[PDB]
């Protein structure tokens, strides 16, 4: 296969976080103070259909699901939007000054928030209250993902990775030499992708791992395809790499103009969206 | 031992 | 009651200030009654002496 | 922050 | 910079209050809230309802301040508590609701319409019972239903009203 770039979204800011809607037609880019929505379905479509002004630079956006809501995280408050005819539904304010990453529970009830302090906040969406918080990491939690079973949750922080029981307490942890910017759990299971300069695939629960080197700088973000067969990682050195499941044979590598800060894959592995240092987003169509 | 010392201080 | 009906009777007053229509070629610019800063009242109600 | 810490310490002492 | 004892104490108290709301601390809320008094008050409203020791008064006071001047956040809440609480004399509440609407012309009107509906349901069953009378209450109920219908206008709800009238 290969990927072909279908569209470019001129956010005019850097794009730290991007999500795709689900048959997704809109892509949401998070920049700085605002979230822009663009309708990809309309190929001239130079400008965004809608804009949501959350706050300061946006770290993460996540859409529930079905696809009604959107959660935006950046500064102290997390904003929840209703995208149904968007307007701010609710706001969740936490003590921590910033949130690096977000994850939604499979039954859409809970939001997981990756705080700068390092703590993990669990929010009950309905009450908008903080049910529980797991603190392990010294410093900021940079990324998170959920186990395929949905029982466990994994997070990476500055220099460590930790696995958490949904019930509460921390199951395990891995120590690394450097900071961990991004992580993904394989939908099949039994594989965790970690994002450092190197990309390490860790066998869940075996000792053996696979380490792949195709990034010159830090790997900012990574996402597994829904299918699990392959995943992609993005890097400061402007490269987006696609790799095979587990032990990363290079499927294809795009070279972008600037650093690739964030990425998302469509629910049916059709499209890839990346956010760039160039203050834009790129939309790719995966080809069989 | 340490616990006992704390109690005395209180 | 009575007042709502009363306001309706003297429902609209229009005052027109003469201005060029500034449209394309048409005799409507010479006839410009103009634009009507229509004014109306739809409801009036005493709240309370509190 | 320092002040807060001090306060906390004081509280602890009191408790003890 | 930050105050010596005072700023730090306030921040810590707020954090503690948040912890208390996360975990019900009827006692913690009572003392923590008192310490905190030294806008906002939803948590205070929340603690009274969550931990009782009759949670209606504080909300009324909050609603009363800062009146002169979408819509108001303090208020649209106070109204809801009332009907649910009722679920003393109600007519009065209905009167108050009208007063508010008069002053300010989510619309409150919808809430007012809903409130009358509750009264109609009570009227409907009392009227249905034999202990056997032909006019009075039935005519009153019909008038109430028409009044309720007018407010909503300016499907599920309408259907419910109809069922109610038939039973009466």
């Amino acid at each position: 296969s290969d990927v072909l770039g279908s569209q470019l979204g001129v956010g005019v800011q850097v794009a730290n976080r991007l999500d795709s809607q689900y048959d997704g037609t809109e892509i949401i880019a998070y920049a700085s103070l605002n979230i822009a929505v663009l309708t990809r379905q309309n190929t001239n479509r130079h400008n965004n259909v809608t804009s949501i002004e959350l706050h300061s630079p946006i770290k993460s956006i996540k859409i529930p699901g079905r696809s009604n809501l959107v959660g935006i995280i950046t500064e102290n408050s997390f904003q929840i939007f209703r995208i149904e005819s968007s307007e701010p539904l609710y706001f969740v304010e936490i003590d921590d000054l910033q949130v690096v990453d977000f994850a939604f529970n499979p039954d859409l009830q809970q939001f997981a928030i990756i705080d700068i302090k390092g703590n993990w906040s669990i929010g009950r969406i309905p009450i908008d209250n903080l049910h529980g918080t797991i603190f392990d990491p010294e410093s900021s939690w940079k990324r998170i993902e959920w186990f395929s079973h949905f029982q466990k949750i994994l997070v990476f922080d500055r220099s460590k990775m930790i696995e958490i029981d949904f019930m509460n307490n921390w199951q395990t942890e891995v120590v690394q030499a450097s900071n961990i910017r991004d992580y993904k759990r394989i939908d099949d299971k039994n594989g965790i992708l970690l994002t450092s300069r190197e990309i390490i695939i860790v066998g869940a629960s075996p000792v053996r791992r696979i380490s792949w080197k195709h990034d010159l700088d830090t790997t900012l973000r990574i996402t597994v395809q829904k299918v699990l067969v392959a995943f992609v990682y993005s890097m400061r050195h402007k490269r987006i790499y696609m790799h095979v499941f587990s032990h990363e044979i290079p499927g294809g590598t795009p070279t972008g103009i600037e650093t690739i800060l964030t990425l998302d894959h469509i629910d049916v592995v059709d499209f890839l969206v990346k956010l760039r240092n160039s203050s834009e987003v790129y939309y790719y169509a995966l080809s069989n | 031992a340490a616990a006992a010392a704390a109690a005395a201080a209180a | 009651g009575l007042l709502n009906l009363g306001v309706k009777d003297i429902g609209e007053k229009v005052i027109f200030d003469g201005k060029p229509l500034n449209s394309e070629d048409e005799i409507s610019n010479s006839g410009y009654l103009g634009n009507k800063l229509s004014v109306s009242v739809e409801q009036v109600s005493i709240a309370k002496p509190m | 922050a320092a002040a807060a810490a001090a306060a906390a310490a004081a509280a602890a002492a009191a408790a003890a | 910079e930050v105050r010596n004892y005072r700023t730090r104490h306030i921040v810590t108290l707020t954090d503690l209050l948040h912890l208390n709301v996360s975990r019900h601390n009827w006692s913690l809320a009572y003392k923590i809230f008192a310490t905190l008094i030294r806008s906002l008050w939803g948590i205070g409203v929340e603690i009274l309802d969550n931990l009782s020791n009759g949670l209606d008064f504080l909300q009324w006071m909050c609603q009363i301040y800062s009146s002169k001047s979408h819509t108001a956040k303090f208020a649209i809440t106070y109204l809801w508590s009332s009907l649910i609480n009722c679920q003393t004399e109600n007519d009065l509440l209905q009167e108050l609701i009208d007063k508010i609407s008069e002053w300010v012309l989510a619309e409150v009107w919808f809430i007012y319409a809903s409130c009358h509906l509750l009264k109609a349901d009570t009227l409907s069953r009392q009227f249905v019972n034999d202990n056997d009378i032909k006019i009075n209450q039935v005519i009153k109920h019909i008038h109430y239903v028409r009044t309720f219908l007018k407010i909503c206008l300016d499907r599920l709800i309408e259907n419910q009203l109809k069922s109610f009238e038939s039973r009466l």
